[PDB]
């Protein structure tokens, strides 16, 4: 039994070894209590404002939409301390860990952005941070690995399996199964077993709440659509949440199309995968015909989660949200375009969301539409990757 | 049915059961089939067999590598079921249980999975990442196909869980490594088999004395396999000596 | 003749070739008019808020001051779009360029931070940006050079002289002397010929204005001292400005001590140089006994300007502000300490300011003092440098 | 005094003055002294000499390199003044003007700098980065030591500036490369010498026709030096041919 519904339609659940259920139940109870605690909310708000820098700006991008009837705003999570939206929820989860009397933090990371966020939050709040990262990702994310260590976190390479994010996820779970007594597993996306999809959404909900207040102030109306990239689903559900009940507002999630859906080398399980059970949840996933879990390919390291948050799968099924895909090349073009025309270097993850907004504009230039793209992070971290590519 | 007969026969002999675990196809189909026959000839009262899975988030390093070795051999679920059919055709009474990960059971349909288990002769299925809380579809499909759904009774459990495991479990209750054993019996739970960390004969005798119907050992078994990869014959020899020792302790 | 005083005591002036005086006079007039134009102020405020992300947070650093009677706040210019305070004034200067009807931008840069700021501002406002950088700096700042090009700016390597910042400064002036008709020289610090020291201060003054409002709101009183690093003097005068008339507030500028003042390898001309005339101004400088201009050495690339803003030299002379120096090693320790205890990676430039605040605290642990350090920028750009060092 | 006598003598001959510019010590002390003597023997009416400075922000590539070459030779201001003393001791009437950067004049004291100029025999000093607006201390010190302060009359100037340059300048007015020339004469300004971009004899004749007292040429001179670095003799030969040609045009 649980206090909150672990499912979003058929998706979600708590598919973890019996040994980990007490940890999940404890976390859910702590979360529910924290949500009704004015003191907890005050502390969380204080950190978000005075440490992280909230609220983040809502920038109107006038140059890129010239010659069309599209008005585009960018929610600037790239300006948040750390460089990405990941910081919002790690601060909340860190406070939850402390509320439960835990002194250690376990985190998984692929691109390293959530890892850095977990490390900085742990440094600030006096938590012993342990981070698992696929050996293959460690090798290609030396900068982030150093930042994590600089901030006092222990980075542990995972050589098992494909040595990537999914393998790091498994390692985190196996560790937590025998340490939940003193350590909290700070999951980095809106996926995994209940209560994580719910907690991450609630601790990222300020993205959409701020966007709504800001767009009403600037345009006097709600957007026609809000657009966000979808790796695990946290930045997107953070943007979508406050708009779910505003039926006139379209919710568009963008999965990575990699080299193209038809090549099989992509990371779009929601629309091109098959439902399965892994990482503690029932959700669409990248898997073989036999049922073995596969990796998600994308030029962007952050859209590597081989599955997707259960709430996104649910919103898709009932038609509330629409999901599409953007290829490596389309993301690269959007990245270059924003740099040159707005002076903003977007994360390659976020570039997928921008690329789709640009498509909506370009395909129907005379269609009047107010769009908001969630700029989940800055792309200073992708400068080298983009360089190697263009140079090639 | 096979678990029922086994425990009844073991009870009439005042002895516990020793159940070894190994990954199917590790280090290869042929050698695995030989390993399994050796374990049986050595004294194994029952078998727990794992189907290679990409992300065994419930297994330590030893078994993680067993799966790695199995995959290196190209082992697939379909082949595992062919092996199971063969094993049953050779050994009609030994209980055979599978250790599965949820996606392999859910993949082509839960009912279909248990139906396949019944056709090849499997006796039980323990799905590692399916807690009692999410077990309904699984134990229902298991029962419909005369397969015993195995549940894990953790050490950090409570009365509520004990009652659930006792009413939902069949074949045997997987007791993670006393007081719980008594409670299970009080609630008419399936015979308890202690697992996790069992690597010595004394541990097997200890389990039986605590009131458990037997003990399960895997990593210790798998370690013998990995440390004799280059010596197929020696591997079997060592396996026989280990199982015989562990089995002797159950008497 | 001029509208505003070109001097701060004996320091300052307009020591440029006669050919460039009309450009300076035009700029001064445009600046004076812009300052009294509500429309210009509204536009500048709009960009600062909705594009750059102002106001920036004022973070209380509780972990680092544990066990002492020092309360330390960090003004978070590291959270500004671009990663440093440089963005504030480039936006203002870019608007000034447009106000004068100029379509091109000329900028000089050493570390590349001002260059990136100039490039992003030019991309946003539709200006053709040309940036001069010493060939030696170009070689060690490949990342920043790529960011500038990604944002459409032309980066021009300067091989003359020592091939560093001072040489880039000369090249910018020689270019502007024959193009001021269509191009504006966006100087990157509070130095150079009048009106630049004044314009840069005024376009950076919001740092101190915000800090005052924020500290009064949080502590109910003004700081005992505000501390900032001094390369050319822009981030420091931006912080100092609004506090100059608050006599109880100490103003402490920190110059780079490099390997130590006694080694001669430093960048502290204000307290250890000699007054001279170069780069259009009369100010203290790094120069030989003969009068040849020398380079400023520091582990931080941003504190490389071989002279210092004239207003700082003046504030020092009358005793309103005090200037000190911090060595490479002291800055490195401060960098590591902030990362590990507050989860903030500071620029190595800013680390000099933090290092001095830490010294003030550590030397007199029981002295009750409220300090504010200007965190001029983030240090993601210095990760590799710090790595190579610690690894060595 | 020397400029006064020169222009008076050139006026009685209805001819303009040709003034070459070179960097002191470029490419070396010895060769520079020889270059200077060649320029004089070739027809130079006066000389404009630069003192090597670290940051010549008012010079193009050609002269930037002249300074670079001078520094490579270890040339310093003190040595430049020793050279100047020698040059004057050999040539008593030729006007000698210096092209300086403000810090070299300000370094050891402005008054001291002009005093040194007077003692070695310098006739004028043009400080590149000191506009009329900042010139007070400099022209005052110049006048106290009988040194002519040279001012630049830019093409983008106006009446106000013309009046200032006319009243503050001495020796000759440096006219950056007609109407301005007339205004200067109207305001009793020092004779005008056109500079910047003068590299051909026709330009020299053109300047004199416009009403200028002569023309100054530097880069064209320096280019001959840099293109004959490996041929000291040829360098001088070329210099002589160039100066003679440019000088001939002033007649
Ligand atoms: C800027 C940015 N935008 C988008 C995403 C995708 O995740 P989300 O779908 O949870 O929002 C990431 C994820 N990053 C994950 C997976 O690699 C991490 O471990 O750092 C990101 O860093
Ligand atoms: C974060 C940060 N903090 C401090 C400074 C020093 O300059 P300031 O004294 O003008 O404030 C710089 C300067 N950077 C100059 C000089 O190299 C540039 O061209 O990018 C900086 O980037
Ligand atoms: O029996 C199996 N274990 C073999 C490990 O070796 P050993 O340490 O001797 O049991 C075994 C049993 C249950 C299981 O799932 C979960 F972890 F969730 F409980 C995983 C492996
Ligand atoms: O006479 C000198 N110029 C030599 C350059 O060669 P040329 O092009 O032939 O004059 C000369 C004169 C003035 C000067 O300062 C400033 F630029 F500000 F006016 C710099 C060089
Ligand atoms: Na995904
Ligand atoms: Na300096």
């Amino acid at each position: 039994t649980t206090l909150l519904n672990p499912y979003f339609g058929e998706f979600g659940g708590m598919y973890v070894p019996q040994i980990l259920m007490p940890a999940l139940n404890q976390l859910e109870e702590a979360f529910v209590r924290a949500q009704k605690d004015p003191e907890f909310q005050a502390q969380f708000a204080d950190l978000l404002k005075n440490y992280a820098g909230r609220p983040t700006a809502l920038t109107k991008c006038q140059n890129i939409t010239a010659g069309t009837r599209t008005t585009l705003y960018l929610k600037r999570e790239d300006l948040l301390h750390g460089g990405a939206h990941k910081t919002n929820q790690v601060l909340g989860q860190a406070l939850l860990a402390k509320r439960m009397g835990k002194s250690e933090i376990i985190a998984e990371t692929g691109a390293g952005q959530h890892g850095v966020a977990s490390a900085l939050a742990s440094a600030l709040l006096g938590l012993k941070c342990r981070i698992y990262m696929g050996a293959k990702d460690v090798e290609r994310q030396s900068p982030n690995v150093f930042r994590m260590r600089l901030m006092g976190a222990e980075v542990i390479p995972v050589h098992s399996g494909s040595a990537t994010l999914k393998d790091a996820c498994n390692e985190a779970l196996r560790d937590w199964s025998g340490s939940y007594e003193t350590a909290h597993y700070m999951l980095g996306t809106a996926a995994g077993p209940h209560p994580y999809p719910t907690i991450v959404r609630e601790f990222q909900r300020m993205i959409g709440e701020e966007t709504k207040a800001q767009i009403l102030d600037k345009e006097g109306r709600l957007p026609d659509a809000v657009i966000a990239c979808v790796g695990g689903g946290s930045n997107a559900i953070g943007m979508f949440a406050d708009f779910i009940n505003d039926t006139s507002v379209g919710l568009i999630g963008v999965e990575p199309g990699g080299h193209g859906i038809e090549t099989g080398e992509h990371g779009a399980p929601l629309k091109h995968g098959r439902v399965g059970i892994y990482f503690g949840m029932k959700a669409p996933m990248m898997q073989t015909a036999d049922g073995q879990i596969e990796e998600s390919y994308s030029i962007s390291a952050g859209l590597d989660f081989p599955s997707v948050g259960p709430q996104h799968a649910y919103l898709n099924s009932i038609g509330r949200a629409d999901y599409v895909s953007i290829t490596d090349d389309e993301a690269l073009e959007a990245f270059k375009t924003l740099c040159r025309h707005e002076g903003i270097i977007p994360a390659l993850e976020s570039s997928h969301a921008l690329a789709h907004a640009l498509k909506m504009m370009r395909e129907q230039p005379e269609k009047e539409q107010l769009l908001v793209v969630n700029l989940s992070g800055r792309g200073d971290k992708d400068i080298f990757t983009v360089h190697d590519i263009l140079k090639a | 049915e096979r678990y029922e007969n086994l425990f009844a026969q073991l009870n009439d002999r005042r002895e516990g059961a020793f159940v070894p675990f190994v990954t199917l196809g590790d280090p290869g189909i042929e050698q695995s089939l030989k390993i399994i026959d050796t374990l049986i000839d050595a004294g194994a009262d029952a078998l727990e067999l794992g189907v290679p899975f990409s992300d065994p988030l419930a297994d330590g390093p030893t078994i993680q590598n067993a799966n790695l070795r199995a995959f290196a051999a190209g082992v697939t679920p379909a082949q595992c079921f062919e092996m199971l059919a063969l094993i049953r055709e050779k050994h009609p009474t030994i209980p055979i249980g599978l250790l599965m990960y949820a996606n392999l059971v859910f993949n082509n349909g839960i009912d279909a999975f248990y139906a396949r288990c019944e056709q090849v002769g499997v006796d039980s299925v323990l799905v590692a990442d399916v807690p009692v809380e999410e077990s309904a579809p699984f134990r229902q499909a298991a029962l419909r196909h005369n397969i015993a759904p195995i549940f894990i009774c953790p050490p950090n459990a409570d009365d509520d869980l004990l009652r659930q495991v006792a009413s939902y479990g069949r074949g045997y209750t997987y007791l993670l490594s006393h007081h719980l054993i008594e409670k299970l019996k009080e609630y008419h739970a399936a015979p308890a088999l202690q697992g996790f960390g069992i690597s010595s004969p004394e541990q097997v005798s200890a389990a039986v004395r605590a009131g458990a119907a037997g003990a399960i050992s895997g990593s210790a078994i798998v370690k013998i396999i990995e440390k004799n990869l280059a010596s197929p014959k020696q591997m079997l020899a060592e396996l026989r000596s280990f199982v015989s020792a562990m089995k002797a302790a159950s008497r």
